[PDB]
């Protein structure tokens, strides 16, 4: 997971930026990975579409946060002992819903594929973690015993 | 209900009125804390000491929710002035004039129709809410006649006529 | 009855000053507003071509 | 399609886990379809409930948190909360909240959370170091979370994360974990000597 995360430093933001103003089936997974890195949002049903009725993005703030030049430093400075609470609090409808598959995210282009990939890989490395910590508690434990 | 809404809306707007009169800057919204007291007898009430420091001590409750920026916001004052003036209106019905006359009465037991002011002002110094000698002046130049005497009947009149619009 | 009348006549006393002192803080704050604000007006400059 | 109730997140949450609410460790109510409302009393049944998840959705108002006894974690994100309160029910086995990204300004009846260990309301409406001073009394408080706060942008845009960080420690010395980095021993000595 932390290799599929340094492999895609610079292209998906150029082609984030080429994108030139994605709608918002993908502004969706694009806010998901905002929320992974923990930046003010604004909580309400925004351009809410019946039929799914998830808390779909906003539209400017996905504009306001594309040009930002520091998504390089957000997709590679992570560490271990992290518990992402607040990530694994807001990203349940996202999981609970099907807008986030493979085939749905080849479809728009080769940046929404890479970032559903870093958005995944990113999670599973947030449940591993989360599963080590109590394991190499009991570890220690154990070793001093 | 839709008649005890417009009652509030009318007493609303009473009280905005009377709320801007004590305004720090024009539209603000916001009156200094010091002129409080002052501000709560503006609405044609006399709370006593007792019920201006509950006032205050509710309105520092209040503000302390929010910014203490050191004055009182619109909505709170507001709310206050209405429930203390319909306690107020509802507890002590509106017959100002005999309640002062009694409690001037009060002070006359042989009903000689005068009080005298140099009792009145140590009575009013040593006695209930200990006033200041300037207000205790005050008292004295708006109340006492040349010969010293205090007519109870006429002030309790003039207080009662203090240009209160119901 | 004499320590009950010296009692009462204490508190009506009491009672009394307090409501009168309440009621003249409230007349001396109405008679302040009515003293209404007869400010000083500053007569602006009277510009004459325009 | 407006609301769901609890009794309806219930419903779901038992159809996707294949398990009883009630005899649920982990019960998971967050992320409805339409979003939860309103939180009403149906929740006392989940006595053995150890991680309550309502998070996600238009709750505007935190109530009724009776009935769970064995109530340890309780997750209230992206909702319309602005006030802490109502938790004198769990202040006894509480000891994580998460009500991150809240509308919440001030910090009055935190300290009812008396065996809090973990709390992360980053992203709320904190302006002032007033609402910081209230976690002092929360002894058990090991982690805390502020990114994205005003108060935390302003340093954050004027390059001083780092005073930032040395205000939070001074205010709370036994900190361990800030902002997801653990407090270091230099932080604390400037704390200290600034406190």
């Amino acid at each position: 997971a932390l290799e599929a995360l340094n492999s895609i430093k610079d292209g998906d933001i150029k082609n984030l930026k080429a994108l030139k103003k994605p709608p918002q089936i993908i502004t969706r997974i694009f806010d998901c990975v905002l929320v992974l890195r923990m930046l003010p949002v604004t909580k309400a049903e925004y351009t809410d579409e019946k039929g799914r009725m998830v808390q779909v993005g906003n539209y400017p703030e996905a504009q306001k946060m594309m040009n930002q030049m520091s998504f390089l430093q957000d997709l590679k400075d992570f560490a271990k002992e992290q518990i992402n609470d607040e990530t694994v609090e807001l990203l349940e409808p996202y999981f609970m819903s099907e807008d986030f598959t493979f085939e749905n995210a080849q479809k728009g282009s080769g940046n929404v594929a890479g970032l559903c990939n870093w958005a995944e890989s990113m999670a599973k490395y947030h449940n591993v973690a989360k599963v080590v910590e109590p394991k190499i508690a009991k570890l220690r434990e154990a070793e001093a015993e | 209900m839709s008649k005890l809404n417009d009652k509030h809306e009318r007493v609303r707007a009473r009280v905005r009125e009377a709320f801007i009169l004590f305004e720090h800057k024009e539209g603000s919204r916001l009156v200094d804390f010091k002129d409080v007291p002052t501000a709560v007898r503006a609405c044609g009430v006399n709370p006593t000491a007792v019920q201006m420091t509950h006032i205050l001590d509710q309105l520092a409750a209040l503000n302390a929710e929010t910014d203490a920026t050191g004055y009182v916001g619109l909505e709170n004052f507001e709310l206050v002035v209405c429930n203390f003036l319909i306690q107020q209106e509802a507890s002590l019905f509106r017959d100002d004039y005999h309640t002062l006359l009694r409690a001037f009465r009060a002070f006359d037991p042989d009903g000689r129709g005068f009080i005298d002011a140099e009792s009145f002002k140590s009575l009013l110094t040593g006695k209930g809410e200990a006033l200041s000698e300037d207000e205790l002046a005050k008292m004295m130049t708006v109340a006492a006649d040349g010969e010293g005497k205090i007519w109870y009947e006429d002030y309790a009149q003039r207080l009662a006529n203090d240009g209160r619009t119901i | 009855e004499r320590a009950e009348f010296e009692e009462m006549r204490e508190t009506r006393r009491a009672q009394a000053a307090v409501i009168i002192q309440a009621w003249w803080r409230g007349h001396k704050v109405r008679m302040v507003m009515s003293g209404g604000g007869k400010k000083g007006a500053k007569k602006g400059g009277a510009k004459k071509k325009k | 399609a407006k609301a769901t109730t609890i009794k309806d997140a219930i419903r779901i949450f038992e159809e996707r886990k294949s398990v009883v609410a009630t005899e649920a460790e982990k019960v998971e109510l967050h992320g409805m379809i339409p979003p939860i409302e309103k939180m009403d009393a149906t929740l006392s049944t989940l006595k053995a409930c150890k991680h309550l998840a309502l998070s996600t959705n238009n709750i505007e108002k935190i109530s009724s948190l009776s009935g769970m006894e064995n109530l340890r974690i309780l997750s209230l994100g992206r909702n319309l909360i602005k006030k802490i309160e109502n938790l004198d029910a769990v202040a006894d086995t509480l000891e994580e909240l998460w009500i991150s990204y809240n509308q919440i300004a001030s910090l009055s009846g935190i300290e009812k959370l008396v065996n809090l260990r973990v709390l992360y309301m980053s992203n709320n409406k904190i302006t002032n170091w007033g609402e910081i001073d209230k976690l002092a009394a929360l002894d058990k408080l090991e982690d805390l979370l502020l990114a994205g706060n005003p108060l935390y942008n302003d340093y954050k845009e004027n390059n001083a994360t780092s005073e930032y960080r040395i205000e939070v420690v001074k205010r709370l010395p036994n900190l361990k974990k800030l902002d997801g980095m653990p407090v270091d021993v230099d932080e604390r000595e400037q704390a200290n000597v600034a406190r």
